[PDB]
RNA sequence: GACGAGCUGAACGCGAAUAUCUCUUUCGCCUUUUACUAAAGAGAUCCGCGAGUUUUGCUCACGCAGUCGCAUCUUUUUGUGGGGCU
RNA sequence: CCGAACG
């Protein structure tokens, strides 16, 4: 909406896909994001937890606080978002 | 911002924990969020004497990544961006002569 | 509108130094500072904690991880100090 | 499972191509009509003529239009429309009928 | 756009607001002929083709 | 917020300095304060009753179901 | 207005628009208050049923259903939606008003 | 098919009371009784007072009050049963429930617009079946070509012309 | 003819290249390959109650067709996108249902691909309807604010519940409350409420 | 990151107004030809019309100007610091 | 429907 920057609407249109979440603590979280917040709080499902020691754990759902999160890994499929193409020089 | 001059331009990022992220620029948010295409994590391992600092920084390939400004500390450039006819005629004519 | 980022955004083309939150040192020219205190510098050299200096044609630094600025000794402070009370 | 409409092709029309010399494409038209109109129904009798089954005024109207122009291009005479009559009981027969 | 005064028909509405049964025979016949030419000029206006003009009085 | 999809469900809530409290949700705020029923400290093995956790006191939450 | 006398709807001319008259001429059949047009070009009783007469507004309102050999026609009686506007008369009532 | 019109038989019960069957399978294949089953259907229904059935369009007519009477007038000419005239909440148009048979729907939307000057517009959907009045097998009425029969002779001449078209004798 | 003219076979004349849209080709290619961003919806209503025009407004907001609109209001007709066959056109009627999936926006900015199937609403075309309705798992019933419920609306509603569909109400043509009927805002609330209640 | 009325030129294009003509046929007037009728088609013409810079003719008018190379309490720019183990 | 020239 008016006021909102592009990459969070990127995050929103990433909905319904399987992505990865790195938080500032260093562990990795792979799962299907259900929906996310303006404040980057997000809910994934089918959760793979990769702990700081390589620990692999199975979590049904995850709600991740955004200001806890470092970055997101998102399919380049979705890097075809209309913002990406529209801004593009060609 | 002047980092509008910087979309599509390949760049490197430092995190607070000093981990390195190299990717190309797609979109930027006011919160210093960034969109990195073709991103890879270079994490500095401790330098074990007898080897170059340049030859064993652990590279992981992250793919497409997006960066929250809160832990974004420093950004630099890495490289460049990767890769009426008019009313004229000409006709053959002899030159006329007066005699 | 605070006084001081009001002062800092007029540091355009200032050849100054910066200390980072974790102890990195940066000497370079301020091409811009914005309302978030994020600075883009030109003609830069950045020297990390215990690290060799490396020069940068240009550099970006987040306003929040900035520890502080080292301003020029040649600074007409009282030039840039007027107008800070002026709302535009 | 096939489409279980709400509606039935309750109206029926007769179709006789003005030129019998083009009854193949006529039926091919009818055939291709049976291509685009889910409720279209083509039925041949002991009378041999092709009766066509539609909801009512507009459906048979536009099916006759597209039959005329879309598929066959053979102009066909259609008799007065008439609908399908079912056959029911009033009260049960008084004798048991054998065959 | 402005029209040419003779382009503007002034009795066209009389073909829309449809006949009341109070029409003497002559007026009904005349109304019918007018409404016929009406629906016909409406319908079959053959747009000819755009071959380009002369402008007699501009040239003169 | 999606915490609404969690109403009255047993949860595992991780907090600052590596702490886990597991209790059936009771309610939340815009500041993401959370009130829990029958919460258990997974470190010391203690069911700590009904609790409120602070917003920035929420690293993550998992749904055991 | 007194010359216009009153407004037309696209409504009223359901078999009085041009399309009525195209269907008229293409079938050699003409509206009762409708004009004449000379031809463009030039049935078993026991097996065919009449419970109501095929009228001319009938063949004129569905030209291809009710007519053998219809041609050169544009479309037929398609109706504009009903118009629920009635002339508010006196300028004193509110702009917006319930019609009795 | 059925015997009266070779059109679908509806609302009919076929109760098996007796079959005296030949004992061995070759005496009782399909080729022996499939005609016989159809013949017992023909006969058993034929003597059960057989009657004819119409489809009845569910006709809904939105109309102003100006045109209500002519609605009723033309459908009355076309034997349509008006069910009701519900004044629409919030508009000056009345929806009108009617049941007008599909036979009697021929050119109906037109004439309904024509004697209302078009302020009314009606819709018709297939609704149900019901029985054609009269005696459909009847002979006690010898009927008119080119003229419509009355209520008392419809079911008769209707299946009659049915047969005559479908290729059957009267 | 003795020399048969090589005719444009004027059946239904479409355009000669994929048009300009506010999204790409590969963007829709992306949004298709994952079920959680695709909604199948058939749009049904009575005769004329606004279905074709609503589909057209969707097209108008998500595509690039402005000079088309200028040609429309210069020629004196309003656009009908899904009414493509120039004979379904010249009767102001949808004759055969036509599909279209548009990449539309949410309030979240997440673009969803919505498969809307513009249907005929005239009763005798219910056949088209069921096809689209067995195609799409959801339905949008466009009931026109003015005239309320009609035949084809509730008959498609029975079609909608029989095939177990997500039925969604679109009160179209609300301006007929303001401009034709001139019902005040309060009586407009009553009439809208009564239509959804019906 | 920004400004037209009137004429003749533009070169491209047919909201609602429509008359005439030619041709190929049929039909009707009917002694013949013009001059006509009304049908089918195929072709023209007239009287007009819209937008782009071409300026001719203002009789209007301009340049520190409207615009330049989101501003401290749990969710964002006021970060949780410090140490140390392989 | 409906009138002019010519022969
Ligand atoms: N007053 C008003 N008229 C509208 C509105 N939307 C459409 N219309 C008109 O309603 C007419 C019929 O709507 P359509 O676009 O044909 O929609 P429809 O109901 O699918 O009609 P069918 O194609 O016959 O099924 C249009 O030609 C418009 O003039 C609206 O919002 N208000
Ligand atoms: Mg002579
Ligand atoms: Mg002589």
């Amino acid at each position: 909406a008016k006021g909102i920057g592009i990459p969070v609407k990127l995050l929103h249109e990433a909905e319904g896909h399987v992505v990865t979440v790195e938080l500032k603590s260093g562990e990795m979280y792979r799962g299907e994001l259900c929906d996310a917040e303006d404040n980057m709080n997000c809910q994934l499902k089918d959760v793979t937890a990769t702990g700081r020691d390589g620990r692999v754990t199975q979590l049904a759902h995850l709600f991740i606080r955004g200001s806890r999160v470092r970055f997101f890994i998102i399919p380049d499929m979705l890097k075809n978002a209309p913002m990406f193409k529209r801004i593009d020089p060609k | 911002s002047k980092l509008l001059q910087y979309i599509n331009f390949r760049m490197r990022v430092t995190l607070v924990d000093s981990r390195q992220i190299v990717g190309r620029f797609m979109a930027f948010d006011r919160h210093m969020n960034l969109v990195l295409g073709d991103s890879e994590e270079f994490r500095r391992l401790p330098p074990k004497k007898g080897k170059s600092e340049e030859e064993r920084e652990e590279r992981r390939v992250l793919g497409l990544v997006l960066l929250r400004g809160e832990e974004i500390v420093s950004l630099t450039i890495e490289g460049p961006p990767p890769n009426p006819g008019g009313p004229g005629i000409g006709r053959a004519v002899g030159r006329g002569m007066p005699a | 509108m605070v006084k001081l980022v009001r002062f800092l955004m007029k540091l355009a083309n200032e050849t100054v130094q910066i200390e980072l939150k974790n102890g990195t040192v940066i000497q370079g020219t301020i091409a811009g500072v914005d309302i978030a205190m994020n600075t883009h510098l030109k003609a830069v050299k950045l020297t990390a904690r215990g690290k060799n200096p490396v020069s940068m044609d240009h550099l970006s630094v987040r306003g929040n991880n900035i520890r502080y600025y080292i301003l020029p000794d040649s600074l007409n402070l009282d030039t840039l100090l007027v107008d800070i009370d002026k709302p535009k | 499972r096939p489409l279980r409409f709400q509606t039935r092709s309750t109206v029926k029309i007769a179709a006789e191509p003005l030129n019998p010399s083009e009854l193949p494409k006529m039926v091919e038209g009818l055939r291709k009509v049976s291509k685009s109109y889910p409720l279209c129904s083509t039925r041949v009798e002991e009378s041999g003529e092709h009766t066509i089954f539609g909801t009512g005024e507009m459906y048979l109207d536009c099916l006759m239009k597209d039959l005329r122009e879309l598929y066959a291009e053979v102009e066909v005479k259609v008799a007065d429309p008439v609908v399908a009559f079912c056959e029911t009981v009033v009260e049960s027969s008084s004798l048991k009928c054998f065959a | 756009h402005t029209r040419r005064a003779f382009d503007v028909p002034l009795v066209n509405c009389w073909f829309q607001e449809h006949c009341p049964p109070t029409y003497p025979v002559k007026v009904r016949v005349s109304y019918q002929k007018l409404l016929k030419n009406y629906v016909l000029n409406l319908l079959h206006a053959r747009p000819p083709k755009s071959v380009k003009k002369k402008y007699l009085l501009r040239a003169l | 917020p999606e915490l609404k999809r969690f109403m009255d469900k047993k949860l595992s809530i991780t907090l600052n300095a590596n702490r886990h409290v597991s209790g059936t949700l009771r309610g939340f705020d815009q500041f993401m304060n959370l009130v829990l029923d029958a919460t258990v400290d997974e470190k010391l093995k203690v069911d700590i009753g009904m609790v409120v956790i602070r917003g920035n006191s929420i690293q993550t939450i998992e749904a055991l179901e | 207005g007194q010359l216009l006398t009153d407004f037309p709807d696209r409504n009223y001319f359901y078999l009085f628009e041009p399309q009525a008259f195209v269907t008229a001429k293409s079938l050699n059949m003409c509206i009762p208050g409708g004009p004449k047009f000379e031809p463009l070009f030039r049935n078993d009783i026991n097996k065919l049923i009449i419970r109501s007469p095929i009228r001319t507004e009938y063949k004129v309102a569905f030209p291809y259903l009710y007519n053998n050999r219809p041609r050169k026609v544009r479309l037929s009686v398609y109706h504009h939606p009903m118009s629920l506007y009635i002339k508010t008369e006196d300028p004193d009532l509110p702009a917006y008003y319930y019609d009795p | 098919e059925g015997p009266l019109c070779d059109e679908p038989i509806r609302n009919v019960k076929f109760k098996i009371l007796d079959a005296a069957i030949a004992p061995e399978p070759i005496h009782r294949g399909g080729g022996q009784i499939i005609p016989t089953a159809r013949r017992v259907c023909y006969s058993a229904f034929l003597m059960a007072t057989p009657r004819l059935m119409e489809p009845v369009y569910y006709v809904e007519i939105q109309t102003p009050a100006d045109c209500i009477a002519a609605i009723y007038n033309v459908l009355a000419k076309r034997r349509g049963h008006v069910t009701a005239d519900v004044p629409k909440p919030g508009t000056p148009i009345f929806i009108v429930k009617a049941y007008l048979p599909v036979v009697e729907s021929f050119g109906f939307e037109t004439d309904l617009r024509y004697h209302t000057q078009g302020q009314a517009f009606c819709q018709s959907v297939f609704d149900h079946w019901q029985v054609v009045p009269g005696d459909p097998l009847d002979k006690s009425i010898v009927l008119r070509p080119l003229e419509p029969a009355p209520v008392q002779a419809l079911a008769r001449e209707f299946m009659v012309k049915t047969r005559r078209r479908k290729g059957m004798s009267d | 003819p003795i020399v048969a003219p090589v005719k444009v076979k004027k059946f239904e004349t479409l355009e000669a290249e994929p048009l300009r849209t506010h999204y790409s080709n590969e963007f829709l290619a992306t949004l298709m390959a994952n079920p959680e961003l695709v909604r199948n919806v058939a749009v049904v209503g009575h005769l004329h109650h606004g279905k074709t025009t609503i589909m057209d407004m969707f097209v108008e907001q998500t595509h690039e067709l402005r000079k088309m609109t200028a040609a429309q209001q210069a020629a004196g007709k309003q656009l009908r996108f899904t009414d493509t066959r120039l004979d379904e056109q010249a009767r102001a009627m949808s004759i055969k249902m036509m599909p279209m999936s548009l990449v539309m926006e949410s309030h979240s900015g997440k673009s969803f691909l919505l498969n809307l199937l513009d249907c005929p609403g005239h009763v005798n075309f219910n056949d088209e309807v069921t096809a689209a309705m067995r195609l799409a798992d959801g339905v949008m019933l466009v009931v026109d604010a003015a005239e309320g419920i009609m035949v084809v609306t509730e008959r498609a509603v029975r079609q909608a519940l029989q095939e177990g569909l997500s039925i969604t109400l679109m009160i179209s043509k609300v301006d007929r409350l303001i401009t034709e009927l001139k019902l005040p805002p309060a009586d407009a609330y009553h009439k809208l409420r009564h239509t959804i209640e019906e």
